[PDB]
């Protein structure tokens, strides 16, 4: 098969000032933006919910 | 512990101040909420 | 019953790949003969509307609320009675 | 002989792994993973602290029953001595860092 | 300071603890509406940010462990600590189930008719497939052994056929209990004894699923050369929680199936 | 029942009730030696001018202040222990009347030979004629004959309850499902008061149970017109 | 008869298992009896005390699901 | 930035800190729950409504108290910021799993709220008992939501209580042995392991009576041929440790407190002292029983409960006697913290004994579910976990800071709050031996005089927690920054200054191996 | 790594004007004793 | 009943006595006390001449024959009745 860890290594040690979660690439930051936003939205609903589900 | 003086003092007007500040921002809401309290079972 | 297969069920690989294939293995065979060598199928029984069984105090939520999540028409009655 | 392609790690330990690795087999634990072993601790055998930089604390457990640990900057200069029992300290530089 | 001279770990910052702790929110009362107002999008929501979460969560411990190079020693034998505590917080959930199914079964109320099983319920046959399930879990557990064998030996291809053989037999068990499941003549609905039988088997069914999915990630990072035949913490983790989940079941199926049927 | 500004127990209506108030003496009297002990040994170890900051000896007192409190244990745990299995002692009831906890109310069933049943309700406030007791005064007592061996067979048909009646000193939770035994025996007769002692709902504090001893005559006629 | 007796069999503070067993004694005796005569036996007993210590609830339900056939007790 | 610090940490100060906020800020919720329930018990009569409305109130006291202020800021607080500094740790073993430690809470805090929004609330007690907390007695959305926020929380102190154990034991230096670590991280190490065995057979509880309202389980339910008892044992199992879980870090603080103020080196009889956290720890598992006498268990099994739970005195005892060895030959300093201290000494003492009465099972029939046991509890809890929080605070205050707190303020709020507590509880021993039972909205008149001075009583406290935030705001309006700290050779936390550096021990301690 | 340190730098709000801390101050704990309150009024105003 | 006690109870003397005579042995100091303060004396059981008990196919080689190795006069009853 491959192995090619190594060239995920110095991928990885790429002293770019990013933090692990983004070092990866720019799919790191779509997923990111992607998971960041279904979270506040869902709590947002969530809130929407709880509260409307608080009166009669 | 020893400790440098006051950068900032507070002055015993000050203190007062914050004092009631303190005292009234717990004292207030509660006392509101309890003094129509026969108003809300009264609806 | 017991157990005594002479020797070797502990440290090298070649030895866990043989118990793998030469214990293991086939016993999953075996077992799984059995099971199929008996595989027909039971009767649904006798439906009788006791109490202490097809609880409800409250509705599932999914379906029309009276029937499991694995419910399977031939084995299992509702509490009114079998499926048909 | 004989085997099937599994990497090792001397061939595939990376960062700070790889370092304390190779560090180890020279003997030297630039990564502080081993307990310093005392010397004599009197003024001209003091025990030597390592550091990376012109301070560290230093614990001393100066009876070895003692659930009590006693603790004290050590600055580079002339060496030092633990509060309740003298015992020599002197600052060393550290070394295989980086 | 600022040059670190220990060889532990300070993890950067990670926005995967607020996502996941947000996600639990999410599921719980997503659950919350399901249960009462009749509604399934929340804990959809829910059930797809912790996936998210988690997959993003773990792929950083894997950069920062196989490419990175922050596993030391003194990181790893910290990670074993962690794990063990982990399955023994395990050991004990499994424990207010047994002991439920115990205090049942040791005094059955008159209302089941003052006996075990209570009269009505049909208990399946032990020596049928609950013993090929036995029997599956077992070898699964011996498959697995002879994978972690081959890998502290270096043999790639017999590492991963081994934990292939325990992948599919551990497969082979949820697909046989699944059809248990729909075969079998009591339900969630049937007093104690199905109450007692659904919830230990299925939270036990959950656990081998989880199992399950943990050693696929193992099978793929194996292709992918990430375990070497001295570090594999994954690994071990990974055959630590497969074989508590055999014996979880070696107790259930003891316990529930044969005892208490 | 209790008096305004009550400190201890209720006065004894039953020999174990009795029992109990002196257990409780003998235990009190414990308590208040060893914290009277610890307020003078901090206030001494506070009051003085004198120091010894080095190293002290330890375990050689700690022998002292380990045997003793387990002394003082086997002191308390005797009489308590003696106390306990006499209460659930071998004794041989003449009647037995069961009660049951209902969401705010009990009812009562005499059912040894008639089938008496009743309920019990609390008289509203309002309800009350001049002289009774503001939230205890319950519709109907459970009429007993005083000193006499009763089992009372607690239960519900709910939500926990737990029937409870100090004065005789006596809690039995009511649960639904079981049978809980309690052996009640007066030796004076009189009216003796309780309450609901178990979180129940709206009502938990609502619904208390009051117990009119009479002799075995009048409690005879009582059940006959009773139904 | 006063009321039911001391049971050693039934010795502990919960008394579920002592109506319980009698309200099955009984019936149970009641069936023997008449599945032969027995000059027209009856076995009392077991009815007087399962009624002395039986709530009246468990008992009217008790024999509702012996009317429907649906008392999970074996008699 | 502000995100990546506050919301995106891996730094056990950082966490530390944000404890203690949601710590206060609790606190203060449980507060007003404490102060209504007072001001419906004060005078005779009904103020709020039924039982439903007002044991809302009780149960949503119990859970804020417990789970929402004295154990994050116990734990989560003290426990992450000093844990780390006094065995010099670079930070905790899982500094993200524990950053998702504290960010549990708030959601679990929010189930919690809404749970009293919707429909009636949980009127059920802090126990929430079934058949009353079922699908019938409190049919609806809240009792479901008050144990889902039970699940968070739960799982956030097991993740805790795994870095917790991790840490104290795989991060001290290489030649230090655990007897050689402090007190207070032996505390918070036997805590942590209490947590990890109790807190998932709660889970286990809880998770069963919530199919038992949602998927028509019914392992509680008679009619299934469930146990409504079952439950009790299930939770209680995790209930008496839950106690101990909130005591042993309050021992360890205390331990801390006096012995620093007494200018000793070290505390009276270190391995006495470990030994006797480890036997209370041991103990709590096999008593919880004596929480169910009035139940309907056999006497046989009422007597072991009763003896067992005697024996805790014991190690408790040698706890209690040590402290007061270690004000010995001291060098006494009447600052506010060690006031705090000998108040937890004395009061927690009174208290514990308290619950040596209400041990006997034969006269546990005739207090249980009074108010007495309420005495009880307040009185170590109170007046011995919360007086061991406040001694902590104002004694490390400094440390997490880098400002002084007013002492002479500091001795008013304690001289104040002493009194409040002592009146409000002290009576409740009365009005329990005296009949008056437990989660009562109302009382016959009798028990007028006692709920009259109770309440009264309560009203104090008050007024110390609103003299104990302008006490905080002073210390951060003045600013005087510390300059020097005493016994430092001893006491670690204290050796990188006021506050400690955002990363402390980047460079490891040096010690020997003699 | 620009994080601030010292007095006043490791809290996650601003002290540097008195007043204005008063003010947050105020509303944080004000707002937790508050709650309550109107939760019980929440509840008495429904049917 | 479960156990718990936080930590230490693996690898290093001091840690092993510490359990011995921090747990081990106080625990047989309390079984001790426990023992004998239950330590009062069995009614002699009543005898009934039971055949499945007092079994003698065979004497004893030893004494009269009759008497097993510890025999207990107030509590062991011969196959014709007790000792005396
Ligand atoms: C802070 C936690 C805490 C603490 C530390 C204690 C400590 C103990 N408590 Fe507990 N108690 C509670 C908080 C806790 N408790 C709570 C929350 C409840 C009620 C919850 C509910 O049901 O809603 C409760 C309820 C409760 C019950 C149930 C009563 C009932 O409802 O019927 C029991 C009974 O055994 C009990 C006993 C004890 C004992 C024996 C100890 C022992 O630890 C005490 C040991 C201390 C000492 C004894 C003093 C120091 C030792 C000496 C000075 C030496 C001399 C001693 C002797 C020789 C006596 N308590
Ligand atoms: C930690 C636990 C705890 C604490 C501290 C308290 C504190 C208070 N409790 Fe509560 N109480 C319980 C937990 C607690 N309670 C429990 C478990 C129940 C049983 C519920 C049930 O029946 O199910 C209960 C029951 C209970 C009842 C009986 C209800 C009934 O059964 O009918 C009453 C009534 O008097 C009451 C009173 C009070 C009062 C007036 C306070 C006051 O003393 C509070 C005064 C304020 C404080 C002392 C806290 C201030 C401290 C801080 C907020 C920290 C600040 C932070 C920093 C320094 C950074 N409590
Ligand atoms: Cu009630
Ligand atoms: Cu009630
Ligand atoms: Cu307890
Ligand atoms: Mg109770
Ligand atoms: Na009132
Ligand atoms: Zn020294």
């Amino acid at each position: 098969f491959e192995n090619r860890v190594a060239e995920k290594q110095k991928l990885f040690q790429e002293d770019n000032g990013l933090p692990v979660h983004l070092k990866g690439g720019a799919t790191d930051n779509i997923l990111y933006r992607v998971t960041m936003t279904l979270c506040l939205g869902g709590t947002l609903y969530s809130l929407y919910c709880l509260g409307w589900a608080s009166f009669p | 512990i020893t400790a440098k003086p006051a950068k900032t003092p507070t002055s015993p007007k000050e203190q007062a101040i914050g004092l009631s500040v303190t005292f009234l921002s717990f004292l207030l809401p509660a006392g509101w909420v309890l003094y129509h309290l026969d108003n809300y079972k009264k609806s | 019953a017991s157990a005594a297969k002479g020797d070797h069920g502990g440290t090298g690989a070649r030895t866990w790949r043989f118990l793998t294939f030469g214990l293991a293995l086939p016993s999953v065979a075996l077992c799984t003969l059995n099971s199929w060598l008996h595989s027909g199928h039971r009767e649904r029984p006798a439906f009788i509307p006791y109490h202490h069984l097809r609880i409800r105090t409250k509705p599932f939520s999914w379906g029309d609320g009276n029937h499991t999540f694995f419910h399977n028409p031939r084995v299992n009655p509702l509490p009114t009675g079998y499926e048909k | 002989a004989s085997g099937g392609g599994v990497p090792t790690d001397e061939e595939q330990a990376t960062g700070l792994e790889r370092e304390v690795m190779l560090a180890a087999r020279k003997g030297q634990d630039p990564y502080n993973i081993l307990a310093p072993k005392a010397t004599s601790g009197t003024k001209e055998d003091p025990n030597l602290v390592p550091s990376i930089t012109n301070k560290r604390i230093v614990g001393c457990i100066c009876e070895e029953d003692n659930s009590t640990v006693i603790w004290f900057w050590l600055h580079k200069g002339e060496a030092q001595r633990c509060p309740s029992c003298g015992t020599h300290y002197k600052l060393v530089p550290h070394q295989l860092a980086h | 300071m600022t040059h670190q001279t220990h060889a532990y770990h300070m993890v950067n910052p990670s926005p995967w603890p607020l996502t996941g702790a947000l996600s639990a929110l999410l599921m719980t009362s997503g659950l919350t509406m399901w249960f009462h107002f009749n509604s399934m999008t929340l804990l959809m929501i829910g059930l797809t940010t912790n996936m998210l979460t988690m997959y993003q969560w773990w792929r950083d411990v894997i950069r920062e462990s196989t490419f990175q190079g922050h596993h030391t020693p003194a990181v790893q034998k910290g990670l074993r600590y962690g794990m063990i505590l982990f399955i023994i917080s395990e050991v004990l959930f499994f424990t207010g189930f047994f002991w439920a199914f115990y205090h049942s079964s040791l005094a059955p109320t008159p209302e089941l008719g003052g006996c075990w099983p209570p009269t009505g319920i049909h208990p399946l046959n032990p020596l049928e497939v609950p013993l090929l399930n036995t029997s599956v879990l077992l070898a699964s557990g011996v498959s697995i052994t002879w994978a972690h064998h081959s890998l502290m030996e270096g043999d790639r291809k017999h590492m991963l056929q081994a934990l292939f053989i325990t992948i599919t037999l551990g497969v082979y068990f949820t697909l046989l209990q699944a059809s248990e499941y729909y075969e079998a003549p009591f339900t969630i609905s049937d007093g104690v004894y199905g109450s007692t039988f659904f919830v230990a088997t299925g939270f036990h069914g959950l656990h081998v699923i989880i199992g399950s999915t943990f050693l696929i990630v193992c099978f793929f990072r194996q292709l992918k050369f990430h375990f070497t035949s001295n570090h594999h913490f994954g690994f071990e983790a990974g055959a630590w929680y497969w074989h508590f989940v055999d014996v979880v079941w070696l107790f259930l199926y003891v316990s529930i199936y044969w005892w208490g049927s | 029942m209790a008096y305004p500004m009550q400190l201890g127990f209720q006065d004894a209506t039953s020999p174990i009730m009795e029992e109990l108030l002196h257990f409780h003496d003998h235990t009190l009297m414990i308590v208040f030696l060893i914290s009277s002990l610890v307020l003078y040994i901090i206030s001494l170890m506070l009051t003085t001018k004198l120091t010894h900051t080095s190293t002290m000896d330890a375990q050689e007192v700690e022998t002292i202040w380990t045997i003793l409190p387990a002394i003082i244990l086997i002191l308390i745990a005797l009489p308590s222990l003696r106390i306990l299995y006499m209460m659930d002692e071998i004794n041989n009831p003449s009647l037995t009347v069961k009660t049951m906890g209902h969401q705010w109310y009990w009812s009562y069933e005499y059912t040894d030979y008639e089938d008496l049943s009743f309920d019990s309700y609390m008289i509203p406030t309002s309800e009350l004629k001049p002289g009774e007791l503001r939230l205890l005064e319950v519709d109907n007592r459970v009429v007993l004959p005083m000193e006499m061996t009763i089992r009372m067979l607690v239960s519900s048909e709910d939500v926990l309850h737990s029937w409870a009646v100090p004065s005789l000193g006596l809690k039995t939770d009511a649960i639904p499902g079981r049978l809980n035994q309690t052996t009640l025996m007066s030796s004076r007769p009189g009216l003796y008061y309780g309450q609901c002692s178990e979180i129940c709902g709206s009502n938990h504090s609502f619904m208390p149970i009051v117990l009119e001893l009479v002799p075995l005559k009048y409690f005879e006629k009582w059940s006959a017109s009773m139904l | 008869y006063q009321t039911a007796p001391f049971d050693s069999r039934f010795p502990n503070q919960n008394q579920t298992r002592n109506c319980w067993q009698n309200y099955l004694d009984f019936h149970r005796c009641e069936k023997a009896m008449t599945a032969k005569g027995g000059d027209v036996s009856v076995c009392e007993w077991y009815r007087r005390v399962y009624k002395s210590l039986c709530p009246i609830s468990w008992v009217s339900t008790w024999d509702d699901r012996r009317a429907e056939g649906t008392f999970p007790g074996k008699i | 930035m502000f995100i990546n610090r506050w919301l995106f940490s891996t730094n056990h100060k950082d966490i530390g800190t944000l404890y203690l906020l949601f710590g206060a800020w609790a606190g203060m919720v449980g507060t007003a729950l404490s102060l209504l329930i007072r001001a419906e018990l004060g005078q005779p009569g009904t103020l709020l409504g039924d039982d439903q409305i007002y044991n809302v109130v009780v149960t949503a006291h119990a859970f804020v108290m417990i789970f929402f202020m004295v154990m994050p800021i116990m734990i989560g607080g003290f426990g992450n910021w000093l844990v780390p500094l006094m065995i010099g740790a670079p930070d905790m073993a899982f500094p993200r799993m524990n950053n998702m430690s504290f960010w549990l809470l708030p959601p679990s805090f929010l189930l919690l709220l809404a749970s009293s929004m919707v429909e009636a609330g949980a009127g059920t007690g802090w126990t929430v008992y079934p058949p009353l907390a079922g699908n019938l007695a409190h049919a609806g959305a809240s009792v479901d939501l008050t144990i889902f926020s039970l699940h968070l929380a739960g799982v956030s102190s097991i993740l805790g209580a795994i870095n917790f154990i991790t840490t104290i034991i795989n991060m001290k230096p290489p030649a230090m042995s655990q007897y050689q670590t402090p007190l207070f991280v032996w505390s918070v190490m036997i805590t942590a392991v209490l947590l990890l065995l109790s807190l998932p057979v709660l889970a286990a509880g809880i998770t069963m009576l919530l199919t038992d309202r949602n998927l028509n389980t019914t392992f509680f339910d008679p009619a299934g041929g469930g146990d409504p008892i079952l439950y009790q044992h299930l939770f209680w199992f995790f209930g008496h440790p839950e106690v101990y879980i909130l005591i042993l870090p309050g021992f360890g603080m205390i331990s801390h407190i006096v012995t620093y103020y007494s200018g000793k080196k070290e505390p009276f009889g270190y391995m006495g002292m470990v030994w006797a956290m480890m036997s209370i720890g041991f103990l709590g598992f096999i008593v919880w029983a004596h929480h169910m006498f009035t139940v309907g268990m056999d006497v046989d099994t009422r007597a072991y409960f009763t003896s067992a739970t005697m024996i805790i005195a014991i190690p408790t005892g040698v706890k209690v006697f040590s402290w007061l060895a270690t004000l010995h030959g001291g060098n006494i300093k009447w600052s506010p913290a060690m006031m705090w201290a000998l108040g937890f000494i004395f009061l927690f003492t009174v208290g514990g004994l308290t619950g040596i009465v209400l041990a006997n099972s034969s006269l546990d029939i005739v207090l249980h579910d009074t108010y007495y046991v309420v005495a009880h509890f307040h009185y170590v809890l109170s007046m011995g976990a919360v007086f061991a929080i406040m001694g902590g605070f104002v004694h490390w205050f400094p440390l997490f800071s880098g400002y002084t707190l007013n002492d002479t303020w500091a001795k008013i709020h304690f001289a104040i709050m002493f009194v409040g507590v002592n009146m409000t509880f002290f009576p409740q021993h009365f009005l329990g031996l005296s009949g008056m039972p437990r989660r009562y909205s109302d009382y016959p008149d009798a028990y007028t005089m006692w709920n009259t001075i109770s309440s009264m009583g309560s009203f104090i406290s008050l007024t110390a927690v609103m003299l104990m935030v302008f006490i905080i705001w002073e210390a951060f309006a003045s600013k005087r920054e510390v300059l020097t700290v005493d016994l430092t050779t001893t006491n670690l936390e204290w050796l990188n200054g006021c506050p400690p550096p955002y990363h402390t021990f980047e460079e490891p301690t040096y010690v020997n191996l003699k | 790594s620009h994080y601030e340190e010292g007095p006043g730098k490791n809290i996650p709000f601003s002290v540097e004007n008195k007043w204005r801390l008063l003010a947050m101050m105020t509303l944080f704990f004000g707002s937790g004793f508050a709650a309550p309150f109107f939760i019980v009024r929440h509840q008495l105003l429904k049917k």
